[PDB]
RNA sequence: CGCAAGACGGACCAGAGCGAAAGCAUUUGCCAAGAAUGUUUUCAUUAAUCAAGAACGAAAGUCGGAGGUUCGAAGACGAUCAGAUACCGUCGUAGUUCCGACCAUAAACGAUGCCGACUGGCGAUGCGGCGGCGUUAUUCCCAUGACCCGCCGGGCAGCUUCCGGGAAACCAAAGUCUUUGGGUUCCGGGGGGAGUAUGGUUGCAAAGCUGAAACUUAAAGGAAUUGACGGAAGGGCACCACC
């Protein structure tokens, strides 16, 4: 197991990019720069039903399997950014969204600056379902 | 028959205003008879606080919140009940509920 | 379960007490036979139900009065407030003084003497 | 809505009676 | 409302309270002013709501600046109200 | 890639930041090393880092992010350089509410080095100390006037200042906390930030610049 | 996956919750540090006193 | 991390502003226009309302160019269901965008013509003007800008009540009406047949404007009240309810 040769001091900080949305979630840790990713684990590789894929219990144990990766490798502690579906959409954390980013606590992994990333529109292309809206 | 004075909606010496779309439904409404709803919530949670304020490598470090304005319809405002119905004379009151 | 009792236990525990407050006290067998020699209750469920609400009662009349029994010993203290007493005196210190605008309008009905002034910020809130 | 499409089938049949008649003559 | 006012003869103060031309007889609001340069020494007489661009002669080349309402003097001395 | 743990055919590289700020040490990076075509510094370069100031300052706000982007490797190191700022979405979120007038403000400027910047701004009507109405509304032409007042100074401040004396008054925002005071004659204006620099055009390398950004 | 048992003790019962009323929001303390505190819903007759065993108690219950 | 394209101008954004209405929201410049306010300026009845006639007139639609990101009639599939040519989902043509011509209709609504006079109170609000203490900034200053406390014009509205009105709902106008007359344009006469047939006129087309009758019928309709019902909301309840 190779990882940055200092951990004692300091710990070694990564970005975690929780995606939260009404059909699935993803937890995605990447280096401090973004362009280079370490595990990724999605709600859908954790559940066998469709309906599960947007649920605390399929966003926790995605983020349990990303804590372990993550301190297998070189990394101890991360920063946040949430996102929600955003422009010309749903522009709210989705319910898996509360439950990743506590079970990376409860896991050993030490957070670090959280902020929220949803794309959000100066103003938009024109919103799916026509002008009586989706009615059922 | 004529329910409420201001046909209910807020628009006094205009032809026109810019519709909007119902956040949920994707309905077309009226930016002036739309049910708006300004939600300021704490990003992590109420409950998760202790869980996340121990495990930060900051001493004092202060958790974000989350600004989302919401534009409703107006069946689809009744349907989640942010509003209700009201007596006839009670529908006079446009004071916002106590907190 | 119940346990509340009616209008008709109220009542008669109300009249039972505003008329003989003094033999009353606050045991609950002794204002049963009370009751029971002062009344005529056509049955015995009824006079315990009576004689118990009349107890708690009585409980209560020892603190500060209750709104709708009017007793003698209880008025006394009222009407004995009420006429004048030494925690009023008169007007609290009879050098009572006032601000322009006042002095000013007692000048249009010929006032000269023992006051004072002050003069504020020019406007609310500042 | 009775009353658009009522106003709708109405303008169908007045358009074909018109155009056969003028087709015709 | 008192509902047994006296119309015939209005208060001294109420009545310049009043539009200048909803009061009983009209009256203008404005008037007309001496003016002194502290420069040259003349008396201009200027009217109050102005609108002009006034001089003296020569000199400080200019005594009123125009406005929406009254005009204002740059620093014209004594400026006196002449009266009826 | 799929060779054997791909993650075991990465070598770790070392961050650092410009002379200017406090701490110099971001963090890590990890690369795949050299092989047969693909060479190791190329697929290093031109990374951006997005770090607040807190973190490189130690002594101020937490908001106020910076970009640097990646010049030159120089032996397990990386060489970054300004590559523009930012705000964080909570600050500019909790700043703009109702009842108030918002003042944007946006100029484009060149640093007598190269350096073509794009400077964005805002600012914020202020309910007076003894108010009694609801609304700070300004008028027209008092927007226009700030505008202009607003421009004026964030193009002085950049026309006459090298790259490094540009970034050193972004640290501080020393530029709203002037306009706040030269805006005050019109309208009080309880807030400047200069709440975004864009990065458009910058000249050629000449590494002997970038080793004076760093000793 | 791999989580030993954690014994926890009610400390407050909450409401009747579920569609028939059939379980109970509870609040609980973890036996080992008094500090931490989780809700669940119980599906017995819970007193307050009782020790609950928990095969999962990284979990939390939001209701029904 | 960059590149390109075509849409669209969020949060600030309000019972707030402007325009004859339809409508109008990123910065900067230019072009002409406009209401209100101030005026001891000027002409001197020059005005109000209006057949004929005229300008503008959302969306959709038609003709000829450019472009085509997003969304999306028609259409093709996947579901749901007895059926599902629908509601839900994945695509997708015309269209949606700009220019040059047409079309002249909307629950185009304040379902309320325009001009003028009179009849209660209150607190706010956008514009202009006037007066007055005190805070605040520059230049220490006078000016002025932001607040503060009032007054006057006219503007979008609100609350209030035995002005008064009305079948009432409600309305400071829908009031000043059997105590009926300030001026003037449009327009209705039980419900259908029917905005139909036919003639005329306009348009490339779609269609717009004008517009009957035979026959048929005892009601159609408005406001409010009391019940019953609701796949409406709130609070409770029963092993003839469930767990
Ligand atoms: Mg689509
Ligand atoms: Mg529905
Ligand atoms: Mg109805
Ligand atoms: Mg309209
Ligand atoms: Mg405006
Ligand atoms: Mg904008
Ligand atoms: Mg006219
Ligand atoms: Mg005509
Ligand atoms: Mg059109
Ligand atoms: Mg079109
Ligand atoms: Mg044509
Ligand atoms: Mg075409
Ligand atoms: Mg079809
Ligand atoms: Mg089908
Ligand atoms: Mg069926
Ligand atoms: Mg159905
Ligand atoms: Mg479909
Ligand atoms: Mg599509
Ligand atoms: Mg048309
Ligand atoms: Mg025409
Ligand atoms: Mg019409
Ligand atoms: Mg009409
Ligand atoms: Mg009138
Ligand atoms: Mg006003
Ligand atoms: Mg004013
Ligand atoms: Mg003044
Ligand atoms: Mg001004
Ligand atoms: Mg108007
Ligand atoms: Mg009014
Ligand atoms: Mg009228
Ligand atoms: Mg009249
Ligand atoms: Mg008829
Ligand atoms: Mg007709
Ligand atoms: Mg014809
Ligand atoms: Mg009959
Ligand atoms: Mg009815
Ligand atoms: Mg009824
Ligand atoms: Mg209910
Ligand atoms: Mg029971
Ligand atoms: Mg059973």
């Amino acid at each position: 197991s190779l990882g940055p040769q200092v951990a004692e001091g300091e710990n070694v900080f990564g970005v975690c990019h929780i995606f939260a949305s009404f059909n699935d979630t993803f937890v995605h840790v990447t280096d401090l720069s973004g362009k280079e990713t370490i595990c990724r684990v999605t709600g859908g590789m954790k559940v066998k039903a469709d309906r599960d894929e947007s649920s605390p219990y399929a966003a926790m144990l995605a983020a349990q399997d990303v804590a372990q990766r993550c301190k297998e490798l070189g990394i101890t502690a991360l920063h946040i950014k949430l996102r929600a579906t955003g422009g010309n959409r749903t522009k709210t954390p989705g319910p898996g969204a509360q439950s990743a980013l506590r079970a990376l606590a409860r896991s050993g992994m030490k957070i670090g600056r959280i902020e929220d990333v949803t794309p959000i529109p100066s103003d938009s292309t024109r919103r799916k379902g026509g002008r009586r809206g989706r009615r059922l | 028959t004529k329910k409420r004075r201001n046909n209910g909606r807020a628009k006094k010496g205009r032809g026109h205003v810019q519709p909007i779309r119902c956040t949920n439904c994707a309905c077309c409404v009226p930016k002036d008879k739309a049910i708006k709803k300004f939600v300021i919530r704490n990003i992590v949670e109420a409950a998760a606080v202790r869980d996340i304020s121990e495990v930060s490598v900051f001493d004092a470090y202060v958790l974000p919140k989350l600004y989302v304005k919401l534009h409703y319809c107006v069946s689809c405002a009744i349907h989640s009940k942010v509003v209700r119905n009201r007596s006839r004379e009670a529908r006079k009151d446009r004071t916002p509920p106590p907190r | 379960m119940g346990r509340v009792r009616t209008k008709t236990v109220k009542k008669a525990a109300r009249v039972i007490i505003e008329k003989y407050y003094t033999r009353l006290g606050n045991d609950f067998h002794t204002n049963k036979r009370v009751c029971e020699e002062i009344a005529i209750i056509p049955s015995k469920k009824l006079r315990n139900k009576i004689a118990g609400y009349v107890t708690h009662l009585m409980k209560r009349i020892q603190r500060g009065p209750v709104r709708g029994i009017s007793i003698k010993l209880q008025e006394e203290e009222r009407e004995r407030r009420d006429n004048y007493v030494p925690e009023v005196s008169a007007l609290d210190q009879e050098i009572i003084e006032v601000d322009p605008d006042t002095k000013e309008m007692l000048k249009l009905l010929d006032f000269g003497s023992l006051s004072n002034l002050q003069v504020t910020q020019p406007t609310v809130g500042m | 809505m009775r009353a658009k499409w009522r106003k709708k089938r109405m303008r169908r049949l007045k358009r074909k009676r018109r155009k056969m008649r003028q087709r015709s003559k | 409302m008192p509902l047994a006012k006296d119309l015939l003869h209005p208060s001294p103060e109420e009545e310049k309270r009043k539009h200048k031309k909803k009061r009983l007889v009209q009256s203008p609001n404005s008037y007309f002013m001496d003016v002194k340069c502290p420069g040259c020494y003349k008396i201009t007489t200027v009217f109050s709501h102005a609108q002009t661009v006034v001089l003296c002669v020569g000199c400080s080349t200019v005594l009123c600046q125009p406005t929406g309402g009254k005009a204002r003097l740059t620093e014209g001395c004594s400026f006196r109200r002449k009266q009826h | 890639k799929k060779v054997v743990d791909p993650f075991s055919k990465k070598d770790w590289y070392d961050v650092k930041a410009p002379a200017m700020f406090n701490i110099r040490n971001i963090g890590k990076t990890l690369v795949t090393r050299t092989q047969g075509t693909k060479i190791a510094s190329d697929g290093l370069k031109g990374r951006v880092f997005e770090v607040s100031l807190a973190d490189l300052q130690n002594d101020e706000v937490a908001f106020r992010k910076f970009k640097l982007i990646t010049e030159d490797v120089q032996g397990k190191n990386c060489l970054t350089n300004f590559h523009g700022m930012d705000l964080t979405r909570d600050k500019m979120c909790s700043m703009v509410k109702k009842w108030q007038t918002m003042i944007e403000a946006h100029v484009d400027v060149k640093t007598t080095d190269g350096y073509l910047l794009h400077l964005f701004c805002v600012g914020f009507t202020k309910k007076c100390n003894n108010q009694i109405r609801k609304t700070s509304y300004a008028q027209h032409q008092q927007v226009r006037q700030i505008r202009k007042k607003m421009m004026e100074i964030m193009t002085r401040e950049v026309q006459t200042n090298d790259l490094k004396e540009v970034v050193n008054k972004l640290i501080p925002d020393s530029i709203g906390k002037d306009i706040e005071k030269a805006c005050q004659s019109i309208y009080p204006l309880h807030d400047v930030f200069v709440r975004k620099v864009k990065m458009l055009k910058k000249p050629k390398f000449e590494l002997g610049k970038l080793m004076e950004l760093h000793g | 996956r791999v989580q030993p048992i954690k014994l926890a003790r009610v400390t407050k019962v909450l409401g009747r919750t579920g569609s028939q009323g059939q379980c109970t929001q509870v609040r609980v303390e973890f036996m080992d540090d008094t500090s931490r505190s989780i809700i669940r819903n119980v599906k017995g007759p819970v007193r307050e006193g009782d020790v609950l065993t928990l095969l999962e108690s990284e979990r939390e219950a939001r209701r029904l």
